Parts: C-alpha cells; structure tokens; sequence
C-alpha cells in the first residue's frame, strides 16, 4: 500500500501570504499525484493533475510540483475563498490511497 | 452537470441498503464511474467502480458484501450494500472519472474530475 | 503504454475482445527499444528474437487470409467436438486464459483447416475474371 | 466537415545522428583491404531538389567523430597483432656514428649495442642497430621505455591512404550543399539529395593539409568564430602546390629473431654519404597563395590592416612541426621558412616511435624501410590561428579537422514517412 | 533507386502525394543491404535496427485499420482547433515540410482517435454474422 | 605501537621486484596482512 502524509496538520496564514504545505509517500508513486481541496459541508473538487498540471476553473494562483516521494502545493497569493482543507491522492498502485489532509486556516 | 443523489438514510446493523445517483445532462454510458465514503473525520475512502465495458473493481475492505452496477438506459449508478456494520457510516458519493492522458480500455484513471453532494448513512442500534 | 494493458484478462472474453489494440501497441518494443559487444551484444539478439517472433504471427494470418484487423471471420465450421458449451455461456462465463486452456487441444487441427482459403481463393479467380 | 486521411510516403526529413557505412573501391593487406566495405562504383545517385532551403553547420557535424572514432579503431585492429617488443626495453651503449656525416646530421645518428633474447631460453645475443636521437635517451635507453609498451607493426600491413565513401543506412538520406562560397554555416538555397559522398583520403597532417579537395573559384576562408583568437582558421584554396619531400641515405635492414616466431627490424649501415631528410616548395607559388590568403584575410580583418605571417611557436614536434607520412616513415618537418612573410628549401627530421594520439604509447614502431624515399604531395589547403597590424601562425587541432574540411558539404537526415492531413474523405 | 526521391519536398503536398512509392520504395534497403567481428557488427546493428524502425510503423498502421495502401481515409473528423486555413490552402500553397511542424502539436492526439477504428470492428462483427 | 588484539596481523616484508628497465632489479617492501601470506 501506499501511505500519504501530510504537513503540517493545519496552516495558520493570512491574506495575501504567498503559503504552501506538503505531501508525502512512503514509497515513490513517479509523478502520479493529484490535489483536491474540500469545505466544510461542500463537496470535494480536484485543483491539480499529474502533479503540476492545471485545471479549467482553477485559478491561476494555484500551483504546485513534485516527484517520488516528495510534492508541494502552493498558492501564490493566499484569498479569503481559499480556506479549505486540501489533500493528496495517488494513482500509481491500486489500492487508490490518500493522506488525511492539511486545513489552512485564514487570518 | 452533476451527479444526482438519492436522501439519506438510517438503518441497523446487519441491515441491506441500495444508494443511486444519476447523471444530470451527460450519459454515464461514457465515463467510468466510482463510488467513496467520507466515515466522520475521515478522507475518501475508494468503495467501488465500474468501468465503461461493465467490468468492475472493488477494494478488499468491501468486496463481498457490496455490489456496484450500472443502467445506461435511465443513466443510473447502483450501490448495493449487504450485512452493513456501524463501522461503515459515512457519506458516500459518487463521482465521475476524470479523464485519462492516452487510451486504457476499461482501465480507470482513479482521479475525479465531477462530484456529487453527498448521502450519509448511518448504522446503528 | 502502460495505460492499459493485461487487465483486460480480469474480466470475460466479450469483454475483453473490445480492447484488443490494447496488448496490440504494446508488442515491439521492450525497454532496450527505446533507449566492448560483451554483455551489450545480448540486447542486439533480444531486438532481433523480438521481430522473429512478430513477423511469424503476422504470417500466419497472412496465410489464413486473416491479414488486416483485430477480428477475422473463418468460413470454417466449428467442430461440436471441440468444445459443449453456449456460445453466449462462452463469451459471458469465461476469460480468455480459461478458454485457452479449454481448447488447447485442437490448436493445430484448427489452424490446418485454416488452410481452406487457398481454395476459396482459386475459386475467386476463376469466377473474378 | 473535413475528414483525418492518412499519407504514407510523405517526403518529410528531420536532424539526425546515426552511423554511416563506408564503401571500397574495389581493385593486398593495405588496412582498409582486411576491413573492407565491399566495393560499390556505379552509385551516381544524386537528385537536384527544388526549394526546400536547408542550413547546415560544418562545426556541429556528427560525422567528424565517426570519422575520428572507427579510423582510431581501425588503426589499433591492423596493428593490435604484432610483436611486442618487450625485449628491446633495455640498456643502450651508444657511441656515435663516425661515417661521412655532413654538418646537419652531426649527432642525429648513433650507433648502439645491446643485449637481446634469443628464440632459445637460455642464452642472450649481442646486438647493434642504428638510431635516431629523437627516439633514444641519454640516461642510453629508448625513450618510450619508461612509460609504456612499445610494440613493431606488421611489415606487411600499409595504412594506405585509401579514399573511403560514406553512405546512408535505410532510413536515412544525405544532403549535400551545392552552396557557391558556402562558409560552413547558415542557409544552403541548393541542396541535392545523395545515397552516398564522394570519396574521402583518411590523411593525417599538421599545419597543412594534404591532397584534398580544391576550392571551386575562390581561396576561402572559414571558421567557427572569424574574431575569436581562440579558434583554429581553415584556409582552402582553390590553386594545389606541389611539395616535394625526399628521404636520402639508401639503407637496408637486420632480420633479428628475437623470440620463437618472433623478429625485430634492425637498421643497417648507411650506404654512401650521410645527409639529412628534406622538403622542397616553389617560392613562386608559395608567395601567390599566401597574398590571395591576404586578399581574403582583409575582407574581415581590414584592407588597409597590414597582415603578418610567422613561425608555429610551440612546445614539442606535434606541435610546431609539419607531420608527414610517406614509405611509413614519419617526418617531423621545419616550416619556418615558409611563415615567413608581411603584407625553398625546408629541413626534415624523422622518427621511429609514434604516438599519433597522445593516449598511452601505442608506439607502433615503424620499421626501416630500405632503399631511399620520394614522396610528392599536393597542398590543398591550411590551418591558421591569430594573435591578436595582425599575425597568422600555422594552428593546431586534432586529426578531426582534417576530415571536417572535407566533410562540411554533407549533412544526415531520418526519413518520417508517416503523417496526416485533412481530406473531405471518410471511410 | 534514386532516379527520384525526396526532390518531391520542392512542391506542394497536392503534387508530392501523387508520388509517394517513390520514397516507399527506398526504404528498406541501405548500401550494407546490398553489398573480425570487430567494426563488423556495427553493420549488423543497423540493419536490425532499420527493421525495427520499418515495423513500427507498418503495426501503428494495422492499429488503425489503414494497413495497406498509401491513403487512408479514417472516418475521424477533423478539429477545427487543429488548423485554419482552406483545405484547398494546405494542399496547393503548402508543403509537407510546412505542414508537419504546423500540426505538430496535436500528433498524440490524433492517433489517439484512430483507435476508433476498434469500435468499428466491433459494431461490424455484430452486424456481420 | 601495536595492541594486544593485533599481534602478529602485520608483517615487514622486502623483495626483489622487477623494473621498467629489463636489465636491473629493484629492493621494494610492503606492508602484509597474515592472512594474505604463508612461512615457508
Ligand atoms: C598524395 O598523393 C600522392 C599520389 O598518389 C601520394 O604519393 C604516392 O605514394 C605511393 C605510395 O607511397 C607511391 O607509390 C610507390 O611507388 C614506388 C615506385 O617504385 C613503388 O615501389 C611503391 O610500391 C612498394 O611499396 C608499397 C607500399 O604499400 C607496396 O605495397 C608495394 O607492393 C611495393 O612494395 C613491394 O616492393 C618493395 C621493393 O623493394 C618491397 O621491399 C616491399 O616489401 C614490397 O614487396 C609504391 O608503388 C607513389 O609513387 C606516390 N606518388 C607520388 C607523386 O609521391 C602522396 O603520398 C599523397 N600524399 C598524401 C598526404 O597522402
Ligand atoms: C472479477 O471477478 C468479479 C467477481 O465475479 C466479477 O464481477 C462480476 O461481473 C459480472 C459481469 O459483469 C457481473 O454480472 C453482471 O451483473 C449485472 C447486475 O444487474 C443487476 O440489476 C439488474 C436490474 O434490472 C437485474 O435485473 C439483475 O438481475 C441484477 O440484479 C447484470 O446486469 C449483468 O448482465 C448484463 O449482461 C448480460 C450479458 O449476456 C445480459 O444478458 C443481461 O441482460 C445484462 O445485460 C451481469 O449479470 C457480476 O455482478 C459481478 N459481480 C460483482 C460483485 O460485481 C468481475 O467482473 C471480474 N473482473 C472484472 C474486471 O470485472
Ligand atoms: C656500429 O658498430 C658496429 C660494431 O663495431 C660496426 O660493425 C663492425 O664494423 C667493422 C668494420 O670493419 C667490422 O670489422 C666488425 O666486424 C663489425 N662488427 C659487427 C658486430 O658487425 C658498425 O659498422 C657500426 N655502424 C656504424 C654506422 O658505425
Ligand atoms: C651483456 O651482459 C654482459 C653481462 O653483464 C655485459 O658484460 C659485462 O660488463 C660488466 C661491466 O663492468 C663486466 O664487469 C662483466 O664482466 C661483463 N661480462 C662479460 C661476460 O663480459 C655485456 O656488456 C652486455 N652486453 C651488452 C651489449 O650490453
Ligand atoms: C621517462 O624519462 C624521461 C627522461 O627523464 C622523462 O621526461 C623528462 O621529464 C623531465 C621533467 O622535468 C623533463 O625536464 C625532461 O626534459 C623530460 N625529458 C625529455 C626527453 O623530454 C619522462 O617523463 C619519463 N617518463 C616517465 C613515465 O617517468
Ligand atoms: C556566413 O555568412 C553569413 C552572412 O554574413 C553569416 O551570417 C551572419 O552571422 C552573424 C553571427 O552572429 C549574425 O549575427 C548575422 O545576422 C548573420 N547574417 C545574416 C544575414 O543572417 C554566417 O555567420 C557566416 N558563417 C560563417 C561560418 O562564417
Ligand atoms: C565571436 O568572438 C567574439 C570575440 O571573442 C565574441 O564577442 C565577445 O563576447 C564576449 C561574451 O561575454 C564579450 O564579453 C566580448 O566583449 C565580446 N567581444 C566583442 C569584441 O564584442 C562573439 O560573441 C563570438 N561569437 C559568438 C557567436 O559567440
Ligand atoms: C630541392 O631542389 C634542390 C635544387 O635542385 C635540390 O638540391 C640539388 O641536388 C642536386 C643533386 O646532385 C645537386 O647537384 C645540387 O647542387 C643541389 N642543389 C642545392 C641548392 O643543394 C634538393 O635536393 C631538392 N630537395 C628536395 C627535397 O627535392
Ligand atoms: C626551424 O629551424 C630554425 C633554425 O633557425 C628555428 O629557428 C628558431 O626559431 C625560434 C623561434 O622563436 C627563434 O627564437 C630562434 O632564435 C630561431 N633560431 C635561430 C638560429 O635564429 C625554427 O624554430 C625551426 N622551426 C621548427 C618548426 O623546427
Ligand atoms: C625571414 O625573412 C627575413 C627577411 O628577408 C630573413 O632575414 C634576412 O636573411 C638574409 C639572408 O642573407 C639577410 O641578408 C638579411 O639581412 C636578413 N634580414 C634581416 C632583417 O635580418 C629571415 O632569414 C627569414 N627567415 C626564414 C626562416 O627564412
Ligand atoms: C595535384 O592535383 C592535380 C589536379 O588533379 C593533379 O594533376 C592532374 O592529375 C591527373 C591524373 O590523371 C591528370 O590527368 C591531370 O592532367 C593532372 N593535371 C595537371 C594540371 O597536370 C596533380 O598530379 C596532383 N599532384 C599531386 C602531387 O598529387
Ligand atoms: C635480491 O637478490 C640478491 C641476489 O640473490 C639477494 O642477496 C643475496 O643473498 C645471498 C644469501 O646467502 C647471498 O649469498 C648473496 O651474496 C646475496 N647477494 C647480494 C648481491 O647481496 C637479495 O637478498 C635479494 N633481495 C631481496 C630483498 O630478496
Ligand atoms: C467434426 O469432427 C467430425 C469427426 O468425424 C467430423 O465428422 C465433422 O465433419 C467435423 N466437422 C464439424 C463442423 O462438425
Ligand atoms: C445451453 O444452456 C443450457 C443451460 O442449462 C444448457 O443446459 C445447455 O446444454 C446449453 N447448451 C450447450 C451447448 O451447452
Ligand atoms: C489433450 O487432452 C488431454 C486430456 O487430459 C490433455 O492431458 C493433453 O495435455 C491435451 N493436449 C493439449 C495440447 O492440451
Ligand atoms: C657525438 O658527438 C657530439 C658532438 O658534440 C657529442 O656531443 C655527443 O655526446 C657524441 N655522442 C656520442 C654517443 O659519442
Ligand atoms: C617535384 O618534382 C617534379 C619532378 O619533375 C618537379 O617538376 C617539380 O617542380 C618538383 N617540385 C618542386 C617544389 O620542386
Ligand atoms: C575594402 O574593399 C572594399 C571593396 O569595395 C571597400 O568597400 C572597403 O572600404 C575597403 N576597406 C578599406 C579599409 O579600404
Ligand atoms: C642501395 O645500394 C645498393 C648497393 O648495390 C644498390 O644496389 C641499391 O640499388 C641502392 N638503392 C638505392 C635506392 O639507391
Ligand atoms: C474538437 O475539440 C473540441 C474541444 O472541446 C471538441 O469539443 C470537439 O468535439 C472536437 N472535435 C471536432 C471534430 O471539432
Ligand atoms: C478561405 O480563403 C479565404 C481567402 O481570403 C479566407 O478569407 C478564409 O478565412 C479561408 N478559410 C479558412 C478556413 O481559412
Ligand atoms: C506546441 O505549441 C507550442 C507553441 O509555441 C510549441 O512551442 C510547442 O513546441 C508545440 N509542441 C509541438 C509538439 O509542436
């Protein structure tokens, strides 16, 4: 199995703070990792493919890249509508795995 | 575009339980489709999928006591559930596949690009 | 292009008949194919074992008249020795692996009788023109 | 409501790096006749294409390294299975020889005696042979003798200057540059397509290059940066010269047994007068070509700049010295004389133990050769640096650019005949 | 067989297409085909390797369905995102070497739709028998 | 300066090795573990 974790547990940030946190695995799973993002009482959405590739109705302040064992998110200029908790999946070896997920908290 | 859901429900230990979902303004005919849970506190636990050619896959934590199924016909998604324990109370969901990088077959990319809202069940005493 | 490939195996022989490019594509070239003869001269007879075994496939349909596409129609009846089953129990019950097995024994009667498109061609020609 | 149609056939090329295959000329142990490429001739298969403009980068050619790579292979192969003379790493007494020497052999030859093997493991013999001071030092010893293997090449094995042709594997397709005053680089508006190229002389020399191609009309000059100083200037010209090389003092050669199925190549006493290896060049035409090299010169350098010619400063005898190659015997010659100039007689040495690149002896001994040599030779072309008024000096550069000279016209393409485009046509 | 080849690159794609077994018809054979292992095997090498590069291609046109002939209609249609210009532009002001580094970027993602050539041979065996 | 644990492991060893020059010798020593080497 894959094992995700991830870091922090949570983010304390504040607005236009350029943030990040990480994901990690226990094994390398290549560049086959994906982010979603959830809210409270809302439904999940995913923000990036395959590592660093973007997606239609995710903003451009989004980003992120990685590798192996090693991958991070970011976002360029943190907003308001961006409190969530974001995760991590992999797609390299079945069962599908995920991390518990990080909550960024907005100051 | 969305994932249609049936109401939530509460039912007893050892109890039977049918979720659906339907496909509002696309046909499920061209998308493998997959189902989670979300138990309280917890991520997106992969239940089951069913690909496009009707083959499926299930995860050993479930497989045995739930049965996905498909009915392009009425653009519908089945998850049957038998012998269900408290341990399982979770929001189930069902998603849409996302789309692949290059041709599988019937093979799942297992990344989501369309979420449902979400149908909690609880089981208990 | 490991996108897909023997999986299709887990499921029955209808179902998988629908994916058969699938293993198709991904048949001639081995790692050493996408990139002191000591050691290294094992790849050049690995490359070239690999095209023998190709080629030989291809002449064989070539042969049959089966040359071109994934599914070719015979002409030929099916013995009701070779197998009891429904054709529908067949296609929906059972997996490619199991069917292979089943029918292991009639592999070369089969193909010998495989040989009646030379007729059928020598017929065509005579009523071509 | 077009439709995708699928072409196969398609006359479409791009960049690429693969081997080239060599091909014989057909008309018996001359090197490239034990590896030989099976004859072709009758292979004139070159096609004008119209349009389709091209560049080309003489500096950036992956030919020159094959041509480098498998001619060094090669070497080693014919001469990899000699004799190994593990035996004449030894101590010399030398004296020197006292026989009618003029004053510009004083102290080039001596005479030394040693103690060799026998083909019989159990006793010793004494031996004498003649040698030039160039390949023995005083401590005498051979002066290889300290540093690596020293080996004696096959006597019947003669790296002939052979012209070899280059052709495209399937799949592959050459395009040759019919550009007038091409400089190397850049856009080629006339482009044939060819099977395979012309025939190329595998010659090995310094400071001037021998008996290759002339220039159509033009002296031209070229290199990878014309204002880099750095940089070795290739000079072509369009007019050949003759030199005339000669090798005086008709001798003869000791057949030494030296082990069982082993011999050693001695050199005999020299008959008649004693005199030194030599080259001659006209000072007519010498002096032409120099002040069309200039006329050239200015075009990048200024016309009212004032050009210099000088010596090949420099630190050893692959460096400074014109490197030839005739009768197998090497020649370490002065071109100082020909440098010499602001806008003929040239003395010879000669040597037994090679290098040719550097690496880690190989010293492949060339034998005596008995008799006296001649060897005349067309200057085709020259290699230049600058100093900085401007000063040229004969260059340096390893043997691949000996071969880039020739090579600039010709460049290799992969063949994709596979595409699509749209059509109104569905299946 | 260089009594023509390439020099079909000078015209247009209209003109080219209208020749192209002149470039088919020199693909199989370099001048080691027509004609100590040392330097030796390097010759071996190469005419392996131009086998391998002639299957390749030869099996992605069985993949398709267009194996045989020199033109193959797929019944995919076009992107409009593709290109943008007349189809009587392309194939009489352009030429093949303009127009490969002009769809260049959409390579993948047109033979990943000639796979739907699979699909057809199932819907055809269905209506076949 | 050599410990208990390690009396008897080194040896001083001299020969008479050959040269660059096939004419004459050379004394030459080294170091040798015992377990590399035998009494004759
Ligand atoms: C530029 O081009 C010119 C023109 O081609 C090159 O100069 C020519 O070089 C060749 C070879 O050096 C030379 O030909 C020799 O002429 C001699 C005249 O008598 C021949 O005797 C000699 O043949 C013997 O040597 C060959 C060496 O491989 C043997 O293969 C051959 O069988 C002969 O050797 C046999 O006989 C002797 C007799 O004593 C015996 O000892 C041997 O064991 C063996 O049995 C060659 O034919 C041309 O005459 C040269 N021409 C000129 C004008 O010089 C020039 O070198 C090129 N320059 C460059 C830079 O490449
Ligand atoms: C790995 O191993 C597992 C375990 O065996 C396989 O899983 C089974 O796969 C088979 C084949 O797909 C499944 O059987 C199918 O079940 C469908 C469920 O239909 C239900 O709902 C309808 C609604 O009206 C009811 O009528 C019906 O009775 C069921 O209640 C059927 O619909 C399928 O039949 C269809 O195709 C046949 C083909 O001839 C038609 O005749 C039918 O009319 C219909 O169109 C079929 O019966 C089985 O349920 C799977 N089990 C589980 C637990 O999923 C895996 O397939 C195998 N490998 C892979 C890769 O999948
Ligand atoms: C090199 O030295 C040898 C040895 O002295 C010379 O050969 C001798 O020449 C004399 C001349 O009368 C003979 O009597 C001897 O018998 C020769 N000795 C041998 C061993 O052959 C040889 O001539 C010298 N060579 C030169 C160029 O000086
Ligand atoms: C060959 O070896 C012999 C033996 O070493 C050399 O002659 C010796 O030279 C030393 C010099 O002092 C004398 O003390 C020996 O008595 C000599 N021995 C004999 C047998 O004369 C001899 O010079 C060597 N020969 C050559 C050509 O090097
Ligand atoms: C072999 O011996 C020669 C002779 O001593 C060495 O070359 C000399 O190196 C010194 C170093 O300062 C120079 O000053 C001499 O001019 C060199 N001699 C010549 C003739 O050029 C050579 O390096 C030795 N080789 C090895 C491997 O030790
Ligand atoms: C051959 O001549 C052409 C024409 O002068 C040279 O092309 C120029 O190269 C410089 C290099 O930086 C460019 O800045 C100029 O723009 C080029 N000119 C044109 C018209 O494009 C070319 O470099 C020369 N090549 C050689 C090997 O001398
Ligand atoms: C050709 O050589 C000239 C001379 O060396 C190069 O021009 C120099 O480039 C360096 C790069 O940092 C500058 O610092 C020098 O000041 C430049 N010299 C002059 C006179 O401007 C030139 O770039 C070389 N050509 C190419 C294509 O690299
Ligand atoms: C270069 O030419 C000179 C002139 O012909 C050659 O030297 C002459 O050789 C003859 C031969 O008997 C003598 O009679 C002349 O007196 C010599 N002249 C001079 C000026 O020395 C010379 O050998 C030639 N060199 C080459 C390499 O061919
Ligand atoms: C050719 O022989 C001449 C003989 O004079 C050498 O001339 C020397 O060249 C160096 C170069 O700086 C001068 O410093 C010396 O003073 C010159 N010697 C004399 C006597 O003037 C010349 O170098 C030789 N060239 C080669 C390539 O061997
Ligand atoms: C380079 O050219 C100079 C100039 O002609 C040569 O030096 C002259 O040599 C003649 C010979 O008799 C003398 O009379 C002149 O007086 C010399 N001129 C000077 C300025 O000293 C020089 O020898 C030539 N170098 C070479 C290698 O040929
Ligand atoms: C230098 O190149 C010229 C030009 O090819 C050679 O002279 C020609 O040799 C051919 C050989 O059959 C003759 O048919 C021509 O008539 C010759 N031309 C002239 C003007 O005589 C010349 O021999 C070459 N010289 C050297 C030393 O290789
Ligand atoms: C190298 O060889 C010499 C020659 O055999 C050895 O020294 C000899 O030892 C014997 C022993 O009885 C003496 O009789 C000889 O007189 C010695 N010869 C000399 C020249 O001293 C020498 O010990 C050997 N060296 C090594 C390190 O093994
Ligand atoms: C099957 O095998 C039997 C064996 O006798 C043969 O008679 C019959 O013609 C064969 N063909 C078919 C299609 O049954
Ligand atoms: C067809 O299926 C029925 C189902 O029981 C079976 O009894 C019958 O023998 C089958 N036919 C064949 C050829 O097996
Ligand atoms: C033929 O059938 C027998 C039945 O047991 C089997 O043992 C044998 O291996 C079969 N041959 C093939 C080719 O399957
Ligand atoms: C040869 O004569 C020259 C003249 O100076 C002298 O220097 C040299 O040492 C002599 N060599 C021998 C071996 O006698
Ligand atoms: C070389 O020798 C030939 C022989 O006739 C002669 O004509 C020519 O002038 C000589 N070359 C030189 C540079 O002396
Ligand atoms: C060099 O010659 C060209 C020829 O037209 C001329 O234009 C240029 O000005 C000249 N340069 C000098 C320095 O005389
Ligand atoms: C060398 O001298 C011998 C002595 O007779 C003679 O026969 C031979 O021809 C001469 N060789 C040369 C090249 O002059
Ligand atoms: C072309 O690409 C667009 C992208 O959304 C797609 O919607 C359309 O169906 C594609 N096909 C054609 C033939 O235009
Ligand atoms: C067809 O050609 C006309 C000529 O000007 C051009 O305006 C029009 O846009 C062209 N159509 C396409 C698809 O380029
Ligand atoms: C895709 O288009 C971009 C546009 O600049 C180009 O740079 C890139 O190389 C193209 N990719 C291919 C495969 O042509």
């Amino acid at each position: 199995d894959v094992v995700m974790t991830q870091s922090p547990g949570f983010r304390s940030v504040t607005l236009k703070e350029k943030v990040s946190i990480t994901c990690q695995a226990s094994q390398t799973i290549g560049t086959n990792l994906h982010w979603y993002q959830q809210k409270p009482g809302q439904s999940p959405k995913l923000l990036i493919k395959y590592s660093s590739q973007s997606i239609s109705g995710v903003p451009s302040r989004f980003s992120g890249s990685g590798s192996g064992t090693d991958f991070t998110l970011t976002i360029n200029s943190l907003e308001a509508d961006d409190a969530a908790t974001y995760y991590c999946q992999q797609t390299n070896s079945f069962p599908c795995t995920f991390g518990p997920g990080t909550k960024v908290e907005i100051k | 575009v969305q994932l249609v859901q049936s109401g939530g429900a509460l039912v007893q230990p050892g109890a039977s339980l049918r979720l659906s979902c339907a496909a509002s303004e696309f046909s499920f005919s061209t998308h493998d489709m997959h189902w989670v849970r979300q138990a309280p506190g917890k991520g997106l636990e992969w239940v089951s999928g069913i690909n496009i050619h009707g083959g499926t896959y299930y995860p050993d934590s479930v497989k045995g006591r739930f049965t996905i199924s498909r009915d392009s016909a009425k653009n519908s998604l089945y998850l049957q559930m038998s012998s269900l324990r408290d341990g399982d109370t979770a929001v189930y969901f069902c998603a849409r596949g996302g789309k692949p990088i290059y041709y599988s077959g019937g093979y799942p990319s297992w990344y989501f690009d369309l979420w449902g809202p979400g149908t909690p069940i609880t089981i208990s005493s | 292009v490991f996108l897909g490939f023997l999986g299709a195996a887990g499921s029955t022989m209808g179902a998988a008949s629908m994916t058969l490019t699938v293993q198709a594509r991904n048949l001639l070239s081995g790692i050493v194919q996408q990139q002191l003869t000591v050691w290294g001269i094992k790849q050049l007879q690995a490359r070239v074992l690999a095209v023998e075994r190709y080629l030989r496939d291809q002449q064989l349909l070539g042969i049959w008249g089966c040359s071109g596409k994934l599914i070719c129609c015979t002409n030929v009846p099916w013995n009701s020795s070779w197998s009891n089953r429904n054709l529908s129990e067949i296609w929906d019950n059972m997996t490619w692996l199991q069917w292979d097995k089943e029918i292991s024994n009639y592999t070369q009667i089969i193909y010998g009788l495989l040989e009646e498109s030379q007729n059928q061609q020598e017929k065509n020609e005579q009523d071509l023109l | 409501n077009l439709w995708v149609t699928v072409y196969y056939g398609v006359p479409v090329w791009k960049d690429a790096e693969t081997t080239l295959f060599c091909a014989s000329d057909a008309k018996k142990h001359n090197v490239w006749a034990t590896h030989a490429c099976v004859p072709t001739d009758p292979n004139p298969q070159e096609i004008h294409l119209e349009n389709v403009t091209e560049e080309f980068n003489m500096w950036k050619n992956n030919m020159v390294e094959q041509m480098h790579t498998d001619i060094i292979s090669l070497w080693d192969q014919s001469l990899k299975p000699c004799v190994k003379l593990t035996p004449l790493c030894v101590t010399l007494q030398c004296t020197n020889v006292t026989n009618n020497i003029t004053d510009d052999m004083r102290g080039e030859l001596k005479n030394c005696s040693f103690n060799m093997t026998t083909e019989l493991r159990d006793k010793k013999q004494k031996v004498y042979s003649l040698f030039y001071r160039l390949d023995v030092v005083q401590i005498y010893r051979l002066i290889n003798c300290n540093t690596s293997a020293i080996t004696q090449a096959c006597p019947k094995v003669s790296f002939e200057p052979i012209p070899i042709h280059y052709c495209a594997p399937a799949g592959f397709a050459i395009l040759k540059c019919k550009d007038k005053k091409f400089n190397g680089t850049g856009p080629c508006p006339s482009v044939s397509t060819v099977q395979c190229t012309h025939g190329i002389k595998p010659v090995v020399s310094t400071q001037l290059l021998l008996n290759g191609s002339l220039a159509e009309e033009e002296v031209m000059i070229r290199s990878e940066n014309i204002t880099n100083n750095a940089k070795n200037i290739l000079v072509q010209f369009n007019t050949p010269v003759q030199i005339n090389c000669t090798r005086p003092n008709n001798n003869t050669r000791k057949s030494i047994r030296i082990g069982p199925g082993q011999w050693f190549y001695a050199t005999g006493d020299i008959i008649g007068d004693i005199r030194q290896a030599h080259c001659n060049v006209s000072k007519a035409t010498w002096n032409e070509t120099l002040g069309k090299v200039v006329k050239q010169l200015r075009k990048h350098f200024g016309n009212n700049t004032i050009i210099r010619f000088a010596n090949s400063s420099g630190g050893d005898l692959e460096v400074t010295t014109h490197s030839f190659n005739c009768g197998g015997e090497f020649f370490y010659c002065n071109t100082s004389g020909l440098f010499n100039s602001t806008w003929i007689t040239l003395p010879c040495r000669i040597k037994q133990i090679i290098n040719m690149w550097q690496r880690i002896g190989q010293a492949m001994y060339a034998p005596p050769i008995q008799g006296v040599i001649r060897c005349v030779s067309n200057i085709t072309g020259l290699i230049l640096t600058r100093d900085g008024t401007e000063t040229f000096r004969p260059g340096g550069g390893d043997m691949r650019d000996n071969w880039r000279s020739e090579l600039y016209k010709y460049k290799v393409v992969k063949i994709e005949p596979l595409g699509v485009a749209p059509t109104r046509c569905k299946r």
